[PDB]
């Protein structure tokens, strides 16, 4: 891959530094999610506290309270009508995001999905209608949003998966994952059957994103060593690590182009590397305690951070 | 209170001398 | 148990930092009021980071210095809180079984004892700051029992340690104050032990063909990418507009928008702009039902299931009954396919009629459409 990526010209300077904050929180922040509308917020706490931030206007539109602690995974409708927030509590509750009742947004809670186990994170498949969750099972499904009635399920596993991320395309609704274990699986929905696996990690691994050709994924995880993967080889495709880094890696995600790669760690930076001639391009020195989980926003303009330091930035 | 005392003192040594 | 291999990698380190023939060198240092042996400078261990690591930024490799330093690897002689400052200020290692990788758990009473025991060696101060004298001053008022054999090991412990030769008191001290330390540190600092609860338990192209699609799938938007190279400057992050996004809410494209379109059918439906040029170009050239339905079979994997039998018989006899308007075409697998699902409503219902006039419209439209006049007068301009 990079034997023949060294052709494509290297790349240039970056200035890319803080461009707001959010002061809302009173414990460390664990989730975050943009809406499709491009400049919206969400992330939710460990303390019992979702948060409907307006980075662009830094004024709250929303507040809700969660009957539980250590809310582990947050999602935010297409639309704009619903979230997911659960985990520690084996229940997925999801509220109707609009001003329809300004007397609490936890007050419509209706329970949807629910394992017997805490649950790591949900995504939207495409449509207001359906969400994932992953808990400790080790086992996926799909769940109704007003039912209940779970649609089909994912027994490949045997450990704690982390890890959902819905395709780019709109061809084959399928999604992956990958867990404990030290390896990574793919379901295709129209299934259920685990038709294609993969594993070289050293430990846990803990999120993975699709390259947004809709072509392949990397990740990486507390091994510090990142790699990403091809679906049609099926093969490893080029080693990411290096040693001065060495603490954990706690998310991934591209950039519209396709271009970057993004990661938080452990050690308390980011890592912007490039993807095709492996070099690092920057470290962004803005977190006084650990990365929780990052993402970009759809429209290709920023990107968020997830961080133990009791507040979020908009890392531009 | 001798007993105790002599033990917790000989214990306390045993174990600085096993971390030495 | 995963935070084992971290701290792992970083006894790698120190074990390659206190290096026989290599490492820096614990000086003994002579002043006008003392004479302080195996101590050093931080500036070394500064230096030693950037010789044996290559941690271009000097920044950088002071923040990995830091967390090192704040997980009791190293200690300021003269300080609480750990925190490594490029400066003359004098450190030392840790104990190997004074590491934090032993599985160490202090608790109250022990907190109690170390308390007793440190203000009880000297009696010209209260040797200590203002957090650990409320700490004990708590566990006073909790321990209301359990007090005397606390002072007891205690002062027993500091004639069992002043016996021996006093550089060997100062030394011990030092370490088994600082370790304790970072495992109760002081209320600013972060603590850096805990953990989250979650750790609390076939066909193939060669990789050249990969890296010609990966490089072109960059290339292609390569020149859209807006952290890269945007050529739309307005950025309403940066540069404090908002003209950027609104054209992207206008039906109008861009040019980019009319050339970005050019790519793939695909992309044309994920456009909502896309899927009405493209409609309109199908009705007036009386082409627009394949269209229609595809966008009939996406429309229906959205509902729930209250209504997937309530529409597929009526999406088959609409379409997919023979007799119906809109003739929805089928070979003899798909219609028998069809034909033996129908009965029962499902969220793959029609996947190989999908495929095929799917695979139909790429083949077919998008070349056309491209081609037409419309989309060529459209991206002029």
């Amino acid at each position: 891959l990079h034997q023949v990526a060294e052709r494509v010209e290297a790349l240039g300077q970056f200035v890319m530094k803080t461009r707001r904050t959010l002061k809302g929180h009173g414990n460390k922040v664990l989730c975050m999610d943009w809406c499709k509308d491009k400049r919206r917020i969400v992330s939710s706490s460990q303390d019992g506290k979702v948060i409907v931030w307006d980075s662009f206007t830094t004024n709250k539109e929303h507040a809700v309270t969660m009957p539980c602690t250590w809310v582990m995974a947050c999602a935010y409708a297409p639309s704009g009508c619903a979230i997911a927030c659960g985990g520690l509590d084996n229940k997925c509750s999801v509220y109707p995001l609009t001003f329809d009742k300004n007397e609490n947004m936890a007050a419509k809670k209706k329970s949807v999905a629910m394992h017997t186990n805490y649950l790591s994170a949900c995504s939207f498949t495409n449509s207001d209608m359906q969400i994932l969750t992953a808990s400790g099972d080790g086992t996926c499904a799909l769940w109704d949003v007003e039912s209940g009635q779970l649609l089909q399920s994912f027994h490949g596993h045997g450990a704690d998966v982390l890890c959902l991320d819905l395709a780019p395309s709109e061809t084959g609704n399928t999604f992956v994952s990958g867990g404990c274990d030290k390896k990574a699986m793919v379901w295709d929905m129209r299934s259920g059957q685990c038709v294609q696996a993969f594993e070289t990690h050293e430990s846990d691994i803990n999120s993975v994103r699709y390259y947004p050709s809709g072509d392949a994924f990397a990740s990486g995880s507390d091994d510090a060593t990142c790699r990403l993967y091809d679906l049609r080889a099926d093969r490893e495709v080029a080693i990411y690590s290096k040693e001065s880094i060495i603490f954990g890696a706690s998310s991934v995600d591209f950039s519209l182009s396709g271009r970057l790669l993004f990661a938080g760690y452990n050690d308390y930076t980011i890592n912007v590397w490039d993807v095709l001639k492996g070099s690092r391009v920057s470290i962004l020195f803005g977190h006084e305690n650990r990365v929780s989980t990052l993402r970009v926003s759809p429209d290709g303009t920023a990107f968020c951070s997830g961080s133990w330091d009791h507040t979020l930035r908009v890392w531009a | 209170r001798c007993s105790k005392k002599g033990l917790g003192r000989s214990i306390m040594r045993r174990i600085t001398e096993i971390p030495e | 148990s995963p935070n084992m291999l971290v701290y792992r990698k970083m006894e790698d380190v120190i074990a390659r930092m206190q290096d026989e023939k290599n490492g820096i060198p614990i000086r003994t240092v002579k002043s006008f009021l003392s004479k302080i042996p195996s101590v050093f400078s931080g500036s070394d261990i500064v230096q030693w980071l950037i010789k044996n690591l290559t941690i271009e930024d000097p920044v950088e490799a002071l923040h990995l210095g830091t967390l090192m330093a704040a997980h009791g690897y190293f200690f300021p002689i003269s300080d609480h809180v750990l925190t490594l400052k490029d400066d003359g200020t004098f450190y030392r290692f840790q104990t190997p079984y004074f590491w934090p990788s032993n599985c160490w758990e202090p608790e109250n009473t022990d907190y109690a004892v170390y308390l007793c025991k440190r203000t009880m060696q000297n009696k010209a101060r209260l040797e200590l700051a203002d957090y650990e004298a409320e700490s004990l001053a708590r566990l006073q008022r909790a321990f209301a029992r359990k007090w005397e054999f606390i002072f007891m090991q205690a002062e027993a412990q500091a004639k069992v340690d002043k016996k021996r030769d006093k550089i060997e008191r100062k030394i011990l001290d030092s370490q088994e104050r600082a370790f304790w330390d970072v495992h109760r540190p002081v209320p600013g600092c972060v603590n850096t032990t805990e953990v989250d609860i979650k750790k609390s338990s076939r066909h193939r192209l060669k990789m050249s063909k990969v890296a010609d699609s990966l490089l072109s799938y960059t290339e292609q938007y390569l020149e859209y990418d807006p952290f890269l190279l945007p050529p739309d400057p307005s950025n309403p992050w940066l540069s404090d507009d908002t003209t950027f996004w609104e054209l992207e809410a206008s039906k109008e494209p861009s040019q980019q928008r009319v050339k970005r379109w050019g790519f793939g059918m695909d992309e044309a439906l994920k456009d909502p702009v896309g899927r009405e040029q493209f409609l309109k170009f199908l009705e007036s050239e009386f082409s627009s039902e394949n269209l229609r339905f595809w966008l009939a079979v996406e429309d229906l994997k959205k509902r729930p299931i209250k209504e997937v039998p309530s529409r597929v018989q009526e999406i088959w006899q609409e379409f997919l009954a023979p007799g119906a308007p809109s003739a929805i075409n089928l070979d003899s697998k798909s219609y028998d396919k069809t034909t033996q699902n129908v009965k029962e409503p499902g969220r793959y219902t029609f996947e190989d009629a999908q495929e095929h006039i799917y695979k139909l419209m790429k083949s077919d439209s998008y070349p056309r459409f491209i081609r037409s006049s419309a989309y060529q007068e459209l991206l002029q301009a």
